[PDB]
């Protein structure tokens, strides 16, 4: 049965995974990569 | 960076820690990095030009689309 | 050879009809103009991102229930201390958070927000702590 | 004359093996119309001549793109960046990175059209659609592109000149919550200058 | 020949230059009409004119500063007139082959470019009208991160 | 007693429009639902210049044609060109562009919820031959969208 | 046919209510009554007014549902 | 001959009537609108809550009859701007109509916030890219 007491349930976070605690180590921002065709489509 | 030639090509260093001198926020993917004013507003740039930033380490793509956040 | 347009108004009771939508429209905007209250960014009670990196984390959040467990769990998972100034009111105040990517820095500020003047959040970023300061 | 996978990765010879036949069957009808060592001569020189036409249109670049778009392939030039598509659906196993070789003559046309542009800078990105994990599609796309890539270089293009990447569900030309768009969205998109 | 003046007081005054000189000028001037038919240099600090007419022919660099109720420029080849700063109430500019201007005008702004001419409106008057003859041009120039950049209304929207 | 298909739009009214804007030279490219038509400014405007000749007004109604024969939420008008006077120049120049056209098209209504305009100037070159003014490669307007389902 | 100067007709694709033709291009013709159309003239009389409550007529009067008696159908 | 200049296309009975409807409506929002201003005339202006940048001028065409959301995401998006959300979306959705044309999306957000009103309020950060759009505390 669902229970009324609010006090009593548990909120769930996930997360998801950075550079943290991972960084030659060359972090870079690269443009040279594949680029849409269609480029601006809203 | 070289924003108009053909290819647009250029590097962008990324600074894991919020150093005084880099701590302007880059979203690359679902991992953040730090980077400096200038470096943020040529990011600006090529994200109005509409251009894939993908973030690389060593080479190996990581995380696709880069957008600027709080300075 | 350039083509007028499709929609043009070119009847001698389509061009009034069109100048008085025209009129209605740009009075509807005054009045909403004058009817809107704002806040200035200055004089705005809203909790501002805190910047701390452990914050900036994205998350993945589904919840509908008391403030006070989503407040403690999304402080445990940044890592920061949690605690709570004030006494928990009767009637619990019950807040919801349905994001898929959005950093715990914002999921606060939206926590926030939804308390209202029931409760603030603050953030010390120094001594990570994420303080819960209920209103009485 | 050609092993049906791959060729051993090994240069193919259409261009010598159609010249070689049409001399045969012109050097044939002249030694039939004449019976002379000159007729014969005229014949396999026609022969010639037929197979060098013959073999300048088929190895042309129009007809290769001609020939990749009977296949299940999409070419888009758009100024001098020239990109192929290829669908995951048809040239990889399902779900796997395994490429389909029974697919073999679109992967050889790809290959060869590849091979006109030997200082060309080439990107292969993989893509696939929304359904399964986040991690799921990531992982997914990055195998299928790097086997794809793994394809480029043995066929003879240089290491330093290929990279690939995997985007999951993130750039979409179709929408997802449609079948058929779902379906465009599976994609390997290869990419050169 | 360089000309400095610092210190220019006048209800009325007439340039009208012929050769290449470098005259700059200070002070407040009631400015009425400027030629140009060589390849002269004038600079004017601050102005308080009613009615300017400049008519400039030949690679004439002319520059003035100040408020104007009716401007009237007629450039003809090679003429720049850096206008900007020089807020029109009302505007009538004429640019004729390869020449440039630049204007302010505030009120009503009325603009003709003939063939490889340029116009550059910096400020948005409260109505405008430009026109473009072979291949002449006339931009906006502004800056687009202003805080408070005006927008077009009904009565300004022109599409070149 | 319903519609059999979207009003007034066929596949091969479709497929012949994309192949006659093709054979004149304005690039009707279609990555999936995605759709492209870049147009080279010269077939458009003057030398530089915001100010469409009186020619280009059946192109760019071939155009809105096109436009029309599908279901579409957003449209993008983008104008790119040669560098000629200095950053801001063309930046302004390519959005009076990207405004002019985008407004003849919103005129020829077209199936469109928003039409957005922007101009970047010299920043996105689809060609490393940037010799010549409006005649060089890269000096052109693009019309994106996407098809609606 | 639908997919003209296309290949033909492949199938309909009944999550977007189109048909999807031999090339990868979709069809402008609907395949399913849930396609999206841009439905603006509706037949039928009392619409926005609930339609016509079924009511066997003594007169010629067609009242809707809510009561109101739609003047424009009604007999004369 | 004789004529004189607006010589138009025929126009229907109906329409006729709709323009003197519409007519006397404009006038009686023109009333209205000049009453309630003299009454209590606006203090703050939302360009302090939605201040313009770089790319926030690029224009836009807009044509919507629907929810709010909707249409302020469309606007980030071509704006290049993150979007983001603050508070719960009322069950009854906040609809609003721009028809404009070829105005910069700035004065665009402008609008939508003045129809949205009392319901919801977008902002934009500059700093932070961000379009935010929050549903008031009604409720």
């Amino acid at each position: 049965e669902l229970n009324v007491n609010s006090a009593e349930w548990r909120a769930a976070v996930a997360k998801d995974e950075n550079a943290l605690e991972r960084f030659q180590a060359k972090i870079v921002i690269t443009n040279k990569s594949w680029q849409p065709i269609i480029a601006p489509v809203s | 960076c070289d924003l108009t030639k053909f290819r647009w090509d250029c590097d962008l260093p990324v600074q894991v820690k919020p150093s005084p001198a880099s701590s302007l926020l880059v979203y690359c993917g679902s991992s953040y990095g730090y980077i400096t004013k200038q470096q943020y507003d040529i990011l600006a740039r090529y994200q109005r030009a509409s251009v894939n930033m993908v973030l690389d380490i060593n080479g190996e793509y990581i995380d696709s689309p880069c957008i600027g956040a709080e300075r | 050879f350039k083509k007028p347009p499709i929609n043009n108004p070119s009847d001698d009771a389509t061009i009034k009809l069109a100048e008085a939508a025209v009129s209605v429209s740009d009075s509807m905007l005054e009045m909403a103009k004058v009817e809107k209250v704002i806040t200035p960014p200055s004089k705005d009670n809203t909790l501002t991102i805190p910047n701390a990196y452990n914050l900036q984390a994205r998350a993945s959040v589904d919840w509908s229930g008391p403030i006070e467990e989503l407040t403690a769990r999304i402080a445990k998972a940044a890592h920061f201390r949690f605690r709570v100034l004030g006494k928990s009111p009767s009637v619990p105040v019950l807040i919801s958070i349905s994001t898929k990517d959005e950093s715990l820095a914002e999921i606060l500020r939206d926590i926030d927000y939804q308390a209202g003047k029931k409760a603030s959040i603050h953030v010390y970023p120094n001594s990570q702590v994420v303080e819960l300061r209920y209103a009485k | 004359c050609f092993h049906p996978p791959y060729n051993n990765f090994q240069p193919d010879r259409r261009a010598v093996k159609r010249v070689g036949v049409d001399t045969g069957i012109g050097a044939v009808a002249g030694a039939i119309a004449s019976g002379t060592a000159s007729g014969t001569l005229i014949g396999a020189a026609a022969g010639g001549t037929v197979g060098l036409v013959a073999s300048i249109y088929r190895d042309s670049k129009r007809k290769i793109i001609r020939d990749l778009q009977k296949q299940d392939i999409q070419y888009v030039e758009y100024g001098d960046t020239r990109t192929l598509i290829i669908p995951t659906d048809k040239y990889f196993m399902f779900s796997s990175p395994r490429l389909n070789e029974i697919c073999y003559p679109g992967l050889n046309n790809v290959i060869r059209l590849l091979n006109f542009y030997p200082q060309s800078t080439i990107y292969v990105a993989g893509f696939t659609d929304n359904v399964g994990s986040r991690s799921h599609k990531r992982k997914l796309s990055q195998a299928q592109a790097e086997t794809m890539m793994t394809f480029l270089w043995a066929n003879g293009i240089a290491a330093k000149r290929l990279k690939a990447e995997g985007y999951g569900d993130k750039n979409a030309i179709s929408d997802n919550a449609i079948i058929h768009g779902s379906a465009q969205n599976r994609r390997i998109e290869i990419q050169w200058f | 020949g360089v000309t400095q003046i610092n210190g220019v007081s006048s209800r009325n005054l007439q340039i009208v230059l012929k050769g290449d000189p470098k005259v700059l000028i200070s002070g407040f001037v009631n400015l009425r009409q400027l030629d140009m038919y060589g390849k002269g240099t004038l600079s004017l600090y601050w102005i308080k004119s009613d009615t300017l007419t400049i008519r400039a022919k030949k690679a004439a660099k002319i520059q003035l500063a100040g408020i104007v109720n009716r401007l009237d420029v007629e450039l003809w080849d090679f003429a720049q007139f850096k206008g900007k700063y020089l807020r029109a109430q009302r505007s009538f500019v004429k640019t004729h082959d390869k020449s440039v201007a630049e204007i302010s005008a505030v009120n009503h702004q009325s603009s003709l470019a003939t063939d490889a001419s340029d116009i550059y409106y910096y400020n948005l008057s409260k109505t405008r009208a430009d026109f473009m003859a072979f291949n002449g041009s006339v931009l906006d120039m502004r800056e687009w991160g202003q805080s408070d950049l005006k927008d077009f209304d009904r009565y300004n929207k022109q599409f070149p | 007693k319903l519609p059999c298909r979207v009003d007034g739009a066929c596949d091969a009214t479709i497929i012949k429009m994309m192949t006659d804007l093709n054979k004149k030279g304005i690039k009707v490219a279609s990555v999936g639902q995605n759709y492209l038509i870049s147009i080279p400014a010269s077939a458009l405007f003057a030398d530089q210049s915001p100010r469409l000749n009186w020619a280009s007004y059946s192109l760019l109604n071939e155009i809105a044609a096109f436009l029309k024969q599908f279901r579409k939420i957003a449209i993008t008008v983008t104008s790119y060109s040669s560098k000629y006077v200095s950053v801001k120049r063309e930046r302004a120049l390519t959005l009076a562009r990207s405004r002019v056209v985008s407004e003849y098209l919103w005129s020829q209504g077209v199936d469109s919820r928003i039409i957005f305009t922007q101009g970047l100037g010299s920043d996105k070159p689809i060609t490393s031959y940037t010799l010549g003014g409006d005649r060089s490669p890269n000096a052109r307007v693009e019309i994106t969208f996407r098809r609606a389902v | 046919g639908c997919c003209s100067k296309m290949g033909g007709i492949n199938y309909c694709d009944s999550s977007a209510g189109r048909l999807v033709c031999n090339n990868g291009f979709y069809s402008t013709c609907y395949c399913t009554r849930h396609a999206v159309m841009d439905l603006q003239f509706l037949m039928g009389c009392c619409l926005w007014h609930g339609g016509v409550y079924p009511q066997l007529n003594s007169s010629g009067l067609v009242v809707c549902n809510d009561g109101y008696v739609s003047e424009e159908c009604s007999l004369q």
